[PDB]
């Protein structure tokens, strides 16, 4: 109750920064949305009541209290008070940690020298291109591993995780090296190595926004000249890769490429690309043409429809996206189309934290482990952090008591999303989860170690994974591979002494030729994630600003 | 006269898929087809049968279509496959009946000397057992009018002639060998109770609007088997049960004290071992 | 901090108690599975028990055993058999194709 | 380029037909023609299977009977489903049930006649509950040797598929396809409803056997517990003498539980039902 | 009389059945030959015991007012089923 | 003191969490014994018999007295060395 609260924020002299760390500590013991926004909007106003104004308060209340008009008021204070140099917190946290839907609404509310730097902070391209400058200048390769993993290329991960490796190293190097060094290794292309051999250009060209079209001058949609549409569809997917979250007209131009009277041969990659491009912007036209993509009755573009429509309707609470995508779910005659629609209707409701309970109960009501798996993805996205036991009791019930291991796998992927905040207790619960009896859930426990403890300095997770790669199931050995790559991001040998052990050990187990290539399937990918950036970059599932970074969450859960 | 036949769920699945057929081809509602069987004895097997393309006109249920090329002709091709499961009867969906069932079964009576019609269930919602069989009967009355042939409840049960659950079991993915008693108890109770409710409502109808079958032929002897125990003063049975529960509690006491001692000794042994010999 | 540290003591005990709960229902589930296993232990078997004879054991519940068909074999045995009972060339009994020893019988012939 | 991670949408009823005919056919193998649909590429669907004439045949291709198929198809068109045959069915109830010679003849003699006509083999004798012994394969021919063969257009289907003496000695020409059962709830409902209702005392108002059973039960209980009771005499392993404790003290208690449990149950049901 | 005292004395028999004490035995042994009632008749107290009988033809007023036995049975065995299950309620398990 | 005693004692009640650690040990034992029971699918195919071997030789080969048959040089495994035979 705000009576003693108001007398003890209008109280007498201590450090006022008591209240500043008390913002995060009230947020640490917060249970509801009911006095969270109350305390959140009255501490910023008691900083407006104290004579010294504050900026960490608006840096936090823009991303927890979502007021696009109070930032317009103190941005008129940024134009009037004129100090851009104190303005950095609100300006580039508004660029950094803001929801893209809130970004569009806040550039709507804001525009009513900083006269144009008020638009230049919101576009915020300066950090993008000097980040790109870092991604071209810094490098540390290991090409001998690239050859001794290139020995086992197929229609497989090697053809994709070589470019994933030196493209997570280099998100936009704008330079060819795997195109340059060979063509016959590039000539193992069949529909997904074809899709990848034309999508990998935009894989290795993340960012670098203007030269997208004129760098894929070769990859306009009549300039491939191939006896197959995937070698021209993954290119427009690669345009969608480049045009992530900052389009302009090229969002509408991939939209028009889909609407240049072309059915399911351009859409092959271009629909994935378009949904990736207009992600969270809540458009109308992409929903209008993805309704006939939804009713294609062909899941090779229909899963692209479901996925891309969930992408363009991120956390929507639409009265027609939710209902008109759950409607097509039941009467379809496949269920990989239901994987597509599954992750789509998961992404359509993100972080609502009490709203989606009707949908979760309605979908876990049903009997389908794929549709209940959809419900577990959707409760991973509606709930992340809010362990109110509403999203734990029945979640854990269906997580570990159920009969089919795929919905159990999605539930142990949900655990890593609801347990980001305090990864201290997460070894004590996922080492318990380790004890599972079944292949998918052994692997899913490994994935819970991975996506839960991404940025941690845990050694017990490595201690878990070492018998998990001492396991006759080959892909739980790759679970150990990829999850340990996710424990060996961001950290060096001085952090834990198993880093270089596993670095040389993964090449050591790829020396064994008689292992499954499913056992070393993501071994090239474990090397690539093992140098994601080259330890230059890291995951952002919960940013240091205080607020979660939702397209990274999208990336990992669809990943 | 048949007390039971092998109700093999394979013919059940045939019935179900052809009910899906009659539902998806249009609006032909009452699933009706020919039941095939091999008369071993009063006992019989129903594992093979089929639906016949037939239609029933809305009025005059005595409307039917039994192609000889889809039955007699097929029978010869099926005769080279397996002569055992001979033409034995037929079936109909729809809960109570229609008017043609008797005429249909008597038409096919030439094929099987004891031909059967079966009220088949298209929606398993029953308290108990699905579709049952009704053979030709001559049961007119004490009046003894021209012999009615409304085929009486010729009891049977779900015969699983062979296991063949190599796949069937492989379909359940739900149950165990329930070492369940409570399930049986609630089912039995509520089923007796709803049955009795159907009874009392039927008899209130009998008093109110029920026909001459109000106490037709056995409803009074129905009440007589009720009159098996017509407080029933089971005092003989009371001290009988007193000694019975002497036995019951002797069992309980002795056996469960044995159980007590049993877990006690070795569970405590392992307990204390891992407890103090660990430190 | 009495209005922070002390309060923070519940920030994790809730999930603690939830998992302490779930260990019970999973005890239940694993018990179900173990009963399933014990069921599948001996339901196909012991009906067409072919007879050979033990000859020599190599490792745990695995032995080279003289046949009565024409080919001695080195097969595994049901481990629950008392390890001090596979010493004689007594009337062992196995499956036809699997030739998996189920138990040994003392008498014969 | 059908190189994929493929699928077959079986119909459990056809599985029932196969078990029905091979379970008690001649000791030899049986073979027939499918009735389904080449619905797609990366999967396929099956619905119907007819029984086959008894002509002396095998896995031979030339076992065709014209009038049989003609009348069968004409009746099916007169029946509900006039859908097209797309393959063939067969079994190997006799031997170790793998893709024998005439299979590696008929599968190509018909996969050109058909498009895929994936293998269908099953030996009912090899399992009743334990295994689901059945075989199914898409034949490969010597023409597809163009490129290194790893279809795997999706993974963990051919990945989970990674989990036969002469047929794994014949992986060439024999690559297996991921199979599955249909969404059978349409019947699975009536495949458990009628089952559970009957397999469990039907009416269930029957044993509600209760004395003669527990007489023998307790009668043998006094005779059974007195040997496991000799194990503590064998648990006389005082100083250092105990290997495995002969952990067989159980396997009687639970039975005793059930026994007196049911005793109390029936004691209840007496006063409950009787009035 | 639905009620008990099914070890009836011979008195109503010898009064309203126009029979004597020496002939109640023939009255029920001829009924043993008939076969609709087979009493275990007392002969130390001379009581004519009632066992199972062949009841009636029609009691339409009791076909309507058998509710005091039928609905009695229905709701009371139902209620005591609910009571047994309600005392063993949370071992639903 | 005033409102700072009870949750410390609640963390003390994580001896019940230690009880969960005990039941965790339990379900470990049970799950892995059941894994042992799962292993038994290996027991359905081949109790491979003892083939005699006159002697070893190179080319990864031996002279196996196939006991109810003749001698037929056949394949080996990749575990033991040639001299081991
Ligand atoms: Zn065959």
């Amino acid at each position: 109750r705000l009576d003693v609260f108001e007398k003890t924020i209008l109280e007498s002299n201590d450090v006022p920064g008591m209240l500043a760390y008390s913002l995060k500590l009230c947020m640490s013991l917060m249970q509801n949305k009911q006095f969270r926004n109350k305390v959140l909007r009255v501490l910023v106003k008691i900083y407006m009541n104290l004579e010294k104004p504050d900026f960490i308060n608006v840096c936090q209340c823009l991303i927890f209290l979502d007021d696009p008009q109070a930032v317009s008021d103190i941005l008129e204070k940024l134009v009037k008070e004129d100090n851009l140099l104190m303005a950095y917190q609100i300006c580039f946290d508004l660029y950094e940690s803001a929801s893209q839907q809130f970004l569009s609404s806040v550039i709507q509310n804001l525009r009513t020298d900083q006269t144009l730097k008020m638009i230049k902070i919101l576009s915020g391209e300066m950090a993008i291109e000097l980040h790109l400058q870092f991604l071209i200048r810094n490098n540390n390769t290991d090409l001998m591993i690239l050859k001794n993993t290139k020995d086992a290329v197929r229609n497989s991960v090697c053809h994709t995780a070589t470019v994933i490796a030196n493209s997570f190293m280099h998100c936009g190097t704008t330079s060819d090296q795997f195109l340059r060094d060979n063509l016959e290794w590039l000539a193992r292309a069949t529909n997904w190595a074809k899709f990848t051999a034309t999508a990998s250009l935009g894989v290795i060209h993340k960012g670098h926004e203007k030269e997208a079209l004129q760098l894929m001058a070769t990859y306009l949609p009549k300039d491939t000249s191939p006896g197959s549409a995937y070698q021209e569809g993954g290119g427009l997917y690669a345009l969608g890769l480049i045009h992530a979250n900052h389009g302009g007209d090229i969002i509408d131009y991939l939209l028009n490429q889909l609407k240049n009277a072309s059915n399911d041969i351009v859409r092959h990659g271009g629909s994935l690309g378009l949904g990736l491009a207009a992600m969270g912007t809540a458009r109308q036209d992409v929903y209008d043409l993805l309704k006939t993509n939804l009713y294609q009755d062909d899941a090779v573009t229909g899963e692209a429809a479901g996925l891309a429509l969930g992408l363009v309707m991120l956390g929507s609470k639409n009265a027609q996206a939710i209902e008109d995508m759950v409607g097509y779910a039941q009467e379809t005659q496949h269920e990989k189309i239901l994987r597509g629609l599954a992750v789509g209707i998961a992404l359509v409701m993100y972080g609502r934290m009490e709203e989606a309970d009707a949908l979760i109960e309605s979908l876990c009501r049903d009997k389908d482990p794929i549709l209940r798996r959809s419900g577990m993805y959707t409760v991973a996205m509606a709930y992340c952090g809010s362990g109110n036991n509403k999203a734990i009791r029945r979640l854990l019930h269906v997580a570990v008591s159920d009969v089919n291991d795929d919905v159990r796998r999605a539930a142990v992927e949900s655990l890593g999303f609801i347990l980001f905040r305090t990864p201290e207790q997460c070894p004590s619960v996922v080492s318990l989860l380790s004890e599972s009896y079944n292949p998918h859930v052994r692997y899913g426990a490994a994935m819970a170690l991975g996506i839960c403890c991404a940025g941690t300095g845990n050694k017990e997770a490595i201690n878990l994974l070492e018998p998990m790669t001492n396991d006759p199931v080959n892909y739980v050995r790759q679970g150990a591979l990829i999850a340990s790559a996710l424990i060996m991001i961001q950290q060096t040998e001085i952090t834990c002494p198993k880093v270089n052990q596993f670095r040389q050990l993964y090449s050591k187990v790829i020396n064994d030729k008689h292992d499954d290539v499913m056992a070393k399937f993501g071994a090239i990918l474990a090397q690539g994630i093992l140098d994601a950036g080259g330890h230059n970059v890291t995951i952002s599932l919960q940013s240091r600003t205080g607020h979660t970074h939702m397209p990274s969450v999208v990336g990992v859960l669809v990943f | 006269a048949v007390q039971k036949v092998v109700v093999h769920p394979l013919v059940l699945l045939s019935v179900v898929d052809h009910f899906n057929r009659i539902g998806k081809v249009g609006n032909q509602k009452r699933v009706v087809g020919v039941l095939l069987g091999s008369w071993q004895k009063k006992v019989l097997d129903v594992s093979n049968s089929f639906a016949v393309p037939f239609d029933e006109d809305d009025k005059d249920d005595s409307v039917w279509f039994l192609d000889h090329d889809y039955l007699e002709n097929m029978y010869g091709m099926f005769k080279k496959v397996n002569a055992r499961e001979r033409i034995v009867g037929w079936y109909h969906t729809g809960p109570k009946l229609h008017k043609n069932d008797i005429a249909i079964n008597e038409l096919m009576k030439r094929y099987c000397p004891n031909s059967v019609l079966v009220i088949i269930d298209v929606k398993p919602k029953d308290l108990g057992l699905p579709t049952e069989a009704y053979i030709s009967v001559e049961e007119v009355h004490d009046d003894g009018t021209p012999t009615s042939k409304t085929f009486e409840h010729v009891t049977s049960e779900i015969g699983a002639e062979e296991a063949e659950e190599v796949g069937v079991e492989h379909l359940l993915r739900d149950i165990k060998d329930t070492t369940s008693q409570r399930i049986t108890n609630q089912v039995h109770g509520l089923k007796g109770l709803n049955s009795k409710l159907l009874d009392i409502r039927s008899y209130l109808e009998k008093v109110a609007t029920g026909k001459l079958p109000i106490n037709h032929q056995i409803i009074y002897q129905l009440q007589d088997v009720f009159n098996l125990l017509p407080l029933q003063e089971f005092v003989k049975a009371f001290y009988l049960k007193t000694n019975d529960q002497m036995v019951v509690v002797y069992l309980a006491s002795l056996i469960r004290s044995v159980v007590a001692l049993h877990n006690l000794i070795n569970n405590k042994i392992a307990n204390r071992d891992a407890e103090k010999k660990e430190g | 901090d009495l209005y922070s540290r002390y309060k923070k003591l519940q920030q994790e005990l809730e999930f603690l108690e939830v998992q302490e709960e779930y260990i019970k229902d999973e005890q239940k589930n694993l018990k179900k599975e173990f009963l399933h296993a014990q069921e599948e232990v001996k339901r196909i078997q012991s009906i067409p028990l072919v007879i050979g004879q033990f000859l020599e054991a190599v490792d745990q519940n695995t032995a080279i055993v003289g046949s009565t068909t024409g080919s001695n074999y080195y097969v595994r045995i049901l481990s629950t058999i008392d390890r001090e009972l596979l010493k004689p060339n007594a009337s062992v009994a196995l499956h036809k194709h699997s030739n998996a020893l189920v138990d040994v019988l003392p008498p014969e012939a | 380029a059908v190189d994929t991670a493929e699928q077959v949408y079986i119909s459990s009823l056809a599985l029932l037909k196969m078990l029905k005919h091979g379970r008690a056919g001649v000791p030899m193998e049986v073979m027939g023609l499918m009735l389904g649909e080449f619905v797609d590429d990366y999967t396929v669907r099956v619905i119907d299977v007819f029984a086959m004439p008894q002509s002396g045949t095998g896995v031979s291709v030339e076992a065709v009977d014209p009038v049989f198929q003609a009348k069968m198809l004409d009746m099916l068109k007169q029946t509900g489903r006039p859908e097209m045959v797309v393959g063939w069915y067969h079994s190997h109830p006799g031997f170790g049930c793998w893709l024998s010679g005439v299979d590696i003849n008929t599968q190509q003699s018909f996969e050109a006649l058909s498009e895929r006509a994936v293998a269908v083999v099953v030996d009912p004798i090899q399992s009743v509950k334990g295994k689901v012994v059945i075989d199914a394969f898409r034949l490969i021919n010597a023409n597809m040797m163009v490129l290194g063969h790893e279809p795997r257009q999706t993974t963990s289907n051919l990945g989970h598929l990674n989990k036969q003496a002469l047929i794994h000695g014949l992986n060439r020409h024999y690559y297996s396809i991921t199979i599955n059962y249909r969404k059978n709830e349409l019947e699975q409902k009536m495949l458990l409803n009628l089952h559970k209702k009957s397999w469990m005392e039907g009416l269930t108002l029957q044993d509600y056997v209760v004395k003669e059973m527990l007489e023998l039960a307790k009668n043998y209980n006094k005779a059974v517990e007195e040997e496991d009771k000799m194990t503590p005499e064998q648990l006389a392993i005082k100083n250092v003498g105990k290997q495995d404790p002969k952990r067989h003290l159980e396997e009687h208690v639970d039975v005793l539980m059930t026994s007196n449990i049911v005793q109390c149950l029936a004691a209840m049901l007496d006063t409950v039902v009787f009035k | 009389r639905p009620a008990n005292h099914r070890q009836l004395t011979f008195e109503e028999i010898a009064k309203s059945a126009k029979i004597t004490v020496n002939e109640v035995e023939l009255l029920v042994m001829k009924a043993l030959s008939v076969g609709l009632v087979k009493g275990s008749i007392d002969e130390v107290d001379k009581r004519v015991h009632m066992t199972w009988v062949q009841p009636r033809v029609l009691d339409l007023q009791q076909i309507k007012g058998m509710k005091d036995r039928l609905e009695f049975w229905c709701t009371d065995v139902k209620s005591m089923e609910m009571l047994v299950e309600h005392q063993a309620h949370d071992i639903l398990t | 003191y005033l409102s700072k005693i009870e949750e410390l004692q609640l963390i003390v009640n994580d001896k019940s969490q230690n009880l969960r650690r005990l039941q965790a040990q339990r379900n470990e034992l049970n799950a892995k014994v059941r894994l042992l029971r799962e292993e038994l699918q290996l027991l359905q195919e081949q109790g491979s018999y003892v083939g005699e071997v006159v002697r070893a030789m190179d080319k990864k080969k031996v002279l196996v007295k196939v006991h109810p048959e003749g001698k037929f040089v056949v394949d080996v495994d990749k575990n033991i060395d040639i001299n081991d035979v």
